[PDB]
């Protein structure tokens, strides 16, 4: 439980840039054929994002969380199936688990004592923590199914996620679309709101592996984590009320 | 008819006719180009 895999190799953190992607709906109010101006926690355009790729060439460091990050992941063999959240990621403080264990997306905020490298190993037995007590928040979302078959090749799906923190509330945005980095424009729809009210400073990726504890491998996947700043955007609505374009005022 | 409104999250006065526009079911109301409330969805279920 406490011992991690010794057969893992950490990739160096190179840097890429996002073209125009990273725009979500700022509220739950419908608008149509307007040019709305608002200032929320967004990503500036042409900014440096950190490159990650899993192919024994793993890439999972402990990234800091100040105000907001993005999870722009592309997958073929469904490696990224969860994310951990918390302050120091141990049992002395609260730790948020958002785990998709191929039945549902389990959301629980207990005191999970994490190991040096939490990972999943279809799923045989999901064990990343040794003890859990003094739990606070529980949630069961819509059921979804995952697979752990070994696939390597061209990516054909894009799953973008938004993890923000405003007044203790953790809003989750999501967008699923088919397509090492996609270009163009997208728009992330609101999924669920989490009124937890904790302090989160660091996070890490739950990479799911497949095939005693030495012959574990994984497929091909990649994800990108940036950093957000409270910038003002222009918001162009069409006749159907979908986001078509955006303008960063702190860019050009 | 010009009647008063007392919805789950709306309150006003106007005439409810059949709308021919598109909407999203995870929202309560919508706005026009003049930033006024021009659509309302059924609180019981949904219906802009």
């Amino acid at each position: 439980q406490c011992v991690n895999l010794t057969t893992r190799t950490q990739l160096p953190p190179a840097y890429t840039n996002s073209f125009t992607r990273g725009v979500y709906y700022p509220d739950k109010v419908f608008r149509s054929s307007v040019l709305h101006s608002t200032q929320d926690l967004f990503l500036p355009f042409f900014s440096n994002v950190t490159w990650f790729h899993v192919i024994k060439r793993f890439d999972n460091p402990v990234l800091p969380f100040n105000d907001g990050v993005y999870f722009a992941s592309i997958e073929k063999s469904n490696i990224i199936r969860g994310w951990i959240f918390g302050t120091t990621l141990d049992s002395k403080t609260q730790s948020l688990l958002i785990v998709n264990n191929a039945t549902n997306v389990v959301i629980k905020v207990c005191e999970f004592q994490f190991c040096n490298d939490p990972f999943l190993d279809m799923e045989s037995e999901f064990r990343v923590y040794s003890s859990a007590n003094n739990c606070t928040f529980e949630y069961v979302s819509q059921p979804f199914l995952m697979d752990l078959e070994g696939k390597q090749g061209n990516f054909k799906n894009l799953r973008e996620f938004v993890f923000k923190n405003i007044d203790g509330y953790f809003k989750i945005y999501s967008k699923h679309t088919p397509i090492d980095l996609p270009q163009g424009f997208s728009a992330l729809e609101p999924l669920v709101d989490l009124p937890i009210g904790i302090n989160i400073t660091r996070f890490q990726t739950l990479l799911a592996l497949h095939r005693s504890s030495s012959g574990w491998t994984a497929g091909a996947a990649a994800y990108y984590v940036g950093y957000l700043q409270p910038r003002t955007f222009l918001l162009k609505y069409n006749e159907n009320g979908t986001i078509t374009d955006a303008v960063d005022c702190a860019l050009d | 008819k010009c009647v008063n409104f007392n919805f789950n999250g709306l309150k006003g006065t106007g005439v409810l006719t059949e709308s021919n526009k598109k909407f999203l079911p995870f929202q309560q109301f919508g706005r026009d180009i003049a930033d006024t409330t021009d659509a309302v969805r059924d609180p019981q279920t949904l219906e802009i």
